[PDB]
């Protein structure tokens, strides 16, 4: 609600501030009952950096900054109650914002786990994470009225790079501590990363989220090519090995709910573009979801364990969806369900990007493909079908529809008639073409009653069950 | 009886953001004088006659829509009751021409110059030709609203609107007492040529649909200060009345200092000067026996507004501290009063809008005395004609002069504080303008039913020019205009003013738009579902919901709908060209959406909510009120009564009703010159007619009103009375006085009940039943009454040719109400035998199928032409005024239907 520049201002200010500071100091001390406590501190460090109307991590254009104690109180003041006089002093050990994003990026880059900066995933982060977005919209960058940003100079720096370097460095963190058993730190550190992904630049999908689902893609892979070779040789030895390929699943799930979530965001920021100059990085990213997609409609054992994942951690996934909104604030199926989830969400969004790829005449061929999924034919089988049947291609001169869609085709910048190459259609086809089918095998899988839970005839038999 | 068809021209009218009225109390003058001169007129262009007419018109009910309208259309000046026009050989009224007698009689032409003069006190309309006197006058009109000069054109016209001093130069003198319009301008707004109550105008990417406009009143000019007159003062704020008085004088010396006036003898604006500040005692006391009261009415104000007014501090209100204005600044006298200091005092935002409250009501005083003393409004200041450009209400004033006024009581109130005397204001209250009639505040827009889908996915977009009341969506074929968007099963919409979904009601649903926002309207009928999008984004539920609407009913299909809230303009993009669609490719086309209109040669065809009321047959399903033909008997006449069906019930619906029948009576062309058993030689030969209207046991007769109605009333009023009803008196005289001629014309021709009841408001409530008689003579034009056999006082003269319905204006208050009784009395004929001509001979009373009971409706839906007159307006220069010109023809087929002379 926006009241912290008229609740937090005389001596709120102090107390707030000694909370933090005690707070941050928590990073020095290793105990095991810190560990425990310090995802709520964080949370809480959060809220108050969000709510909290000085900029603590850039105190020395607090002159500027009109909703702070030094300015409002004469020097007189301040006396009384002892302060040290300068705002530096209010508590030194916080670092600047320029040393702090230092710091993180060093982390970074040098590779560093869980175990050597957990006081940054669980405490530091969160805070610039409330920091950052409130300190832009007041800075530079922000949507200047005319007399507000001609008078008084802006207390903070914050500009979309600080953002955009952060949400690097995160993901960067992440990739590093990618495939360790133990990261319950990814889940919060997602839902506080969420907020900045907005100010998030294009260069970001080339220099980090190509790379990250491209791991984690491979990494699916050859788990489930693991579970075709268990399922080849099927013994008791088969239990053996299962354990392990769920074991891996579950790690994989809970780096993809780490990193899709932001995905999402990014996508909702870039589709338009995406769309309007067609991106070929934006295509090697459906590509990449689309494979992901794939690999869990066939297998039994992934959907389980992102299930499994999803109601242990008691992620919501329909805040992510629809945080938007709620940013803006203007039973087991509700728990998790199949259209919430994560993996069929992203690829839903990125959709529109294959159709774009996919020219209007295509649609036939299209079509084509999807049967011969549907008779569980090869990606290659369906290539030399399309390639053999690619002669059937549409036709515009006998629909009417077709000459404005291939219109707008036209239209597209990026799209150049000779450009349009037979493999480059036949494998076009083939992506759209299976992403779309088994798309249609999750919408509506039939797979309801299987193992019927109305329990009537139960209840019939109530008495003779037991 | 077969429908008549012919081509006719557009005619759109133009006028002056001039608005001028009478009322009680109001501060604005009432004679007033403009000119129009002719540049370029083409006689015939087609083959219909070229239109132009000047006068003017009332805002309240001047709403000449574009193409059909009343009798053959091309409805100007003159075709309704609210205008008064004068094309150069008539009078026009009622949509009625009158010759009229002028030098040089001829039908408007280049190089004439027509001068019109507004006497709002007699109340009159004159003209003079080219600074020739035209020999008649409009009089005795209704004063319900106010009025505005207005042209009415076809195609071929070039004109000058003449308004005086910059916006326009006179050809001719004014005359006496008679003000250009151009001082009528307000001061917030700027002189302009506008249209009248347009739904449409073009822009940048295409037509804009715009709502129905909020206008003013008559009476907003009437200043409303709240009463202060029966209170009581204590003794404290009495003897502050005049430390106050003189404080405030100070202050009002001070303000004029810094903007320079120095010691003068004699108060100027010109002359630089300000006599009274010389010391705060030595100030004359007239401007003390002005502004005593005026510092009084302050705190009687503050006490009537409800806030709680004591003494804080009496050691404050005895000592104070005083800020001395800086020695460095000089005056004349070299002393300067110094006022109390500011900086000690601190007020709450609530002590601002008791600020703003004050300023309002000592405005509202201020304007109202000086208009008691005589003082009028004028955008030019005139002190010895007692014309100010500041004596408007508040509300109408301009943001400098109210800042003044607010930076000025708000120190009064600090200088209060100061004093110690502690205020606490009262809570604040609400408020409901009631600016509009509801069926007048909401247009609809709509695709015609031929455009109608079954199937598909359809895609569609709207722009929201303006950030208030719109809603977006989809409508059934059956749609009724008169209900708000979603408020009923037959529209799927959304509302961006608050973020809803309705059908049904209303549900929270996306985000509110801003300017320029557009809306993406999305129907999939295969999946059955509606979707909603703001540039670009899928709009949401407060859920996970992608879906505005699901599990949607076909049924006969859907088509794009709108509805704009007063002062609101849309933008409607149903995709004939696709390249114009912003947002179509982000959501929509890979989706396979495709544009209502992609393959559509000629751009939808749109119908409208147009709010005229007309008269339509009782629905026979009507939940509230049922009509009942009744058979006559040897004893009874044949009989059309009405019914309650929903009285003394909760639901019931308890509203004036209009009705009329649906057949006329028609007068003759040309006037003559001048037991109880017919006699047949005298039943044969009359040209009388009668009629009666029983009203039952129980219907209050004071609620009902008996008698005729013109084709052309379209009037709807909740809070009916005979004073109500329009009028007007077209005198025709010689050069010099001498009226030949002094006709009135109205619509409506009717009697009270409450004129026919015995005194008895003891026992008001009669198990009588009362039966008023209406007859005419269809040869002398003549109308007259009965009670219960009774002759009535009230008679009527009407002109040959007239049309006549029987009509019947009641508020219920009984299950049964009336009873059209369609008989004779001895030697006069029903008025079967005038409505047919077969029976023109047969005094037998009977009522045919055709003959039904029809009630007035607000709304209708109206097609909207596909093409618009293109009028240019612009300021050809100071001297030469504001130019209006329309030059390219167009034309329309009108379906003419005879018995109600509309089109």
């Amino acid at each position: 609600h926006q009241f912290g520049d008229d609740v937090i201002l005389d001596d709120v200010q102090v107390s707030c501030y000694r909370t933090l500071c005690s707070i941050y100091s928590l990073g020095t001390t290793k105990n095991t009952y810190v560990e425990k406590l310090r995802p709520a501190l964080g949370e809480c460090l959060a809220r108050l950096a969000a709510a909290m109307p000085v900029a603590f991590l850039e105190p020395q254009l607090n002159e500027y900054n009109a909703c702070s104690v030094y300015t409002t109180k004469s020097p007189r003041e301040r006396a009384i109650l002892g302060l040290p006089n300068s705002v530096e002093e209010m508590c030194p050990d916080i670092p600047v914002l320029d040393r702090l994003m230092a710091d993180i990026g060093g982390l970074a880059e040098s590779g560093a786990r869980y175990t050597e900066m957990p006081h940054v995933i669980e405490i530091t982060l969160p805070m610039l994470c409330s920091y950052l977005p409130r300190w832009w919209e007041r800075g530079p960058e922000a949507p200047p009225p005319a007399l507000p940003a001609g008078a008084p100079p802006p207390c903070t720096a914050v500009t979309s790079d600080h953002l955009n370097s952060l949400l690097g460095n995160i993901l960067r963190i992440i990739v590093n501590n990618l495939g360790i058993d133990e990261a319950t730190w990814m889940k919060r550190l997602a839902v506080f990363a969420q907020p900045i992904v907005s100010r998030a630049r294009p260069e970001l999908l080339h220099s980090h989220f190509i790379p990250t689902i491209g791991r984690l893609r491979k990494r699916a892979g050859k788990v489930v090519a693991e579970e075709e070779q268990l399922r080849l040789e099927a013994k008791a030895e088969a239990e053996e090995g299962e354990l392990l390929v769920r074991d891996e699943f579950s790690v994989l799930c809970r780096d993809l709910y780490a990193l899709y979530p932001l995905l999402i965001r990014y996508v909702d920021n870039n589709r338009a573009h995406w769309l309007t100059e067609p991106n070929a990085n934006a295509e090697e990213l459906f590509r990449m979801v689309g494979e992901i997609f794939i690999y869990w409609s066939k297998s039994h054992n992934f959907k389980r364990e992102e299930q499994n994942f999803v109601v242990q951690n008691e992620i919501n996934n329909m805040s992510f969806l629809t945080a938007d909104s709620k940013s803006k604030m203007a039973r087991r199926g509700d728990r998790y369900s199949v259209q919430t989830s994560l993996i069929v969400a992203t690829l839903k969004k990125m959709l529109p990007i294959g159709l774009n790829m996919c020219a209007p005449t295509d649609q036939d061929l299209i079509m084509l493909a999807k049967t011969r999924y549907a008779l569980k034919d090869t990606d290659e089988e369906v290539r030399e079908f399309l390639q053999n049947n690619l002669h059937l291609q549409g036709k515009v001169e006998g629909s009417p529809s077709l000459r404005w869609q291939m219109a707008l085709y036209r239209g597209l910048p990026g799209r150049e008639e000779d450009a349009d190459d037979p493999e480059k259609i036949v494998r076009r086809v083939q992506e759209v073409s299976a992403v779309l089918y088994h798309l249609e095998q999750t919408e509506h899988p039939y797979k309801s009653k299987k193992a019927v839970w109305h329990k009537l005839l139960s209840k019939q038999r109530r008495r003779a069950v037991v | 009886l077969l429908l008549q068809t012919n081509l006719i021209n557009y005619v759109t009218s133009i006028r002056p953001n001039i608005f001028v009225g009478r009322a009680e109390g109001s501060t604005q003058y009432g004679k007033w004088y403009f000119e129009v001169m002719v540049d370029e007129v083409v006689p015939f262009l087609t083959a219909q006659a070229t239109h132009l007419r000047v006068g003017w018109a009332l805002t309240e009910g001047y709403s000449p829509y574009p193409g059909g309208g009343e009798g053959w259309g091309g409805n100007g000046v003159g075709d309704d009751l609210y205008s008064y026009g004068f094309d150069g050989l008539h009078l026009w009224t009622g949509h009625v021409a009158r010759p009229v007698t002028s030098p040089g009689q001829h039908l408007l032409a280049p190089e004439d110059v027509v001068s019109c003069c507004l006497d709002l006190s007699v109340p009159s309309i004159s003209f003079r030709i080219n600074g020739c006197p035209v020999q008649g006058v409009f009089e005795a009109f209704n004063l319900d609203g106010l009025f505005f000069p207005v042209v009415s054109f076809s195609a071929g016209v070039k004109v000058r609107f003449l308004l005086g001093g910059r916006h326009g130069e006179f050809k001719f003198l004014p005359p006496p007492g008679y003000a250009p319009c151009h001082e009528a301008v307000l001061p917030r707004e700027r002189l302009r040529l506008e249209p009248i109550k347009e739904y449409r105008r073009e822009g940048p990417r295409g037509p804009h649909l715009v709502g129905p406009s909020r206008c003013l009143s008559h009476t907003d000019f009437v200043p409303c200060p709240v009463d202060t007159v029966q209170i009581v003062l204590p003794p404290h704020l009495e003897r502050i009345r005049e430390k106050l008085a003189e404080n405030i004088h100070e202050l009002w010396a001070l303000t004029r200092i810094e903007q320079g006036w120095t010691y003068g003898p004699v108060r100027d604006d010109n002359k630089r000067l300000h006599p009274c500040l010389v010391n705060f005692h030595s100030l004359p006391e007239p401007e003390r026996n002005y502004n005593l009261q005026m510092s009084g009415e302050t705190l009687k104000t503050l006490l009537a507004l409800g806030c709680h007014v004591g003494m804080a501090d009496e050691k404050a209100e005895d000592n104070l501290k005083k800020t001395k204005l800086p020695k460095t600044y000089m005056m004349s006298n070299g002393y300067k009063p110094a006022p109390l200091d500011l900086s000690h005092v601190r007020l709450t935002p609530a002590q601002t809008t008791l600020v703003d409250r004050l300023a309002e009501n000592g405005h509202n005083v201020w304007a109202r005395d000086r208009v008691a003393q005589g003082w009028s409004y004028s955008a030019v200041q005139d002190i010895p004609a007692r014309r100010n450009p500041r004596l408007v209400p508040y509300r109408l004033l301009d943001e400098a002069t109210k800042r003044s006024n607010r930076d000025s009581l708000c120190q009064a109130v600090r200088t209060l504080l100061g004093y110690g005397y502690n205020i606490e204001p009262p809570d604040q209250e609400p408020s409901q303008v009631e600016n509009q009639s509801r069926w007048d505040r909401v247009r609809i827009f709509r695709a015609e039913k031929s455009y109608t889908v079954q199937s598909g996915r359809w895609y569609f977009e709207f722009e929201a020019v303006t950030t208030g009341e719109m809603r977006v969506g989809w409508a059934r074929p059956e749609l009724r205009p008169d209900v708000e968007l979603g408020a009923d099963e037959l529209a799927y919409v959304f509302n961006g003013h608050r973020g809803q979904r309705w059908h049904l009601g209303s549900e929270p649903f996306g985000r509110p738009w801003q300017s320029g926002d557009v809306v993406g309207c999305m129907i999939d009928l295969t999946e059955n579902t509606i979707i909603f999008t703001l540039n670009g984004e899928v709009l949401m539920s407060d859920s996970g919901s992608e879906t505005a609407f699901r599990e949607i009913e076909i049924g006969d299909g859907f088509l794009p709908v709108c509805s704009l809230g007063p002062g609101q303009v849309g933008h409607l993009n149903l995709g004939q060209d696709v390249s114009s669609l912003r947002f179509f490719a982000i959501c929509g086309l890979q989706e396979g959406f495709e544009p209502f209109a992609i393959n559509m040669q000629r751009p939808v065809t749109t119908w409208f909510s147009k709010s005229l009321p007309q008269f339509e047959p009782v629905p026979p399903e009507h939940p509230h009120y049922e009509v009942a033909r009744m058979d006559g008997t040897v004893d009874t006449p044949p009989c059309l009564r009405l019914a309650h069906r929903t009285w003394g019930s909760q639901n019931s619906l308890v509203e004036m009703l209009f009705l009329r029948l649906s057949l006329p009576v028609q007068f003759h062309q040309h006037f003559r010159c001048t037991d109880n058993r017919d006699d047949p030689e005298i039943i044969l030969n009359t040209t009388t007619y009668y009629y009666s209207v029983r009203v039952f046991a129980g219907q209050e007769p004071s609620c009902v009103w008996v008698g005729w109605v013109t084709p052309d009333y379209h009037q709807h009023d909740m809070n009916f009375d005979l004073s109500k009803v329009r009028a007007v008196t077209v005198t025709m005289g010689d050069e010099q006085g001498n009226v030949h001629s002094s006709l009135k014309c109205s619509n409506c021709y009717m009697v009270w009940g409450g004129d026919f009841v015995s005194p008895g408001q003891q026992g008001r409530i009669s198990h009588t039943d009362l039966v008023i008689g209406c007859l005419v003579d269809l040869a002398t034009g003549l109308m007259t009454f009965t009670a219960n056999g009774k002759e009535s006082n009230t008679f009527f003269q009407v002109e040959p040719n007239t049309k006549l319905f029987p009509a019947v204006f009641v508020l219920p208050t009984h299950q049964n109400v009336i009873q059209f009784e369609l008989g004779k009395q001895k030697n006069i004929m029903p008025l079967s035998a005038a409505m047919f001509l077969s029976e023109r001979k047969n005094p037998a009373p009977q009522c045919p199928p055709r003959l039904e009971v029809q009630m007035l409706m607000p709304v209708s839906w109206s097609r909207m032409p596909n093409h618009f007159l293109q009028v240019e307006t612009r300021r050809a220069g100071e001297r030469l005024g504001w130019a209006v010109q329309c030059q390219d023809p167009l034309t329309m087929m009108a379906l003419h239907i005879p018995e109600e002379n509309r089109c």
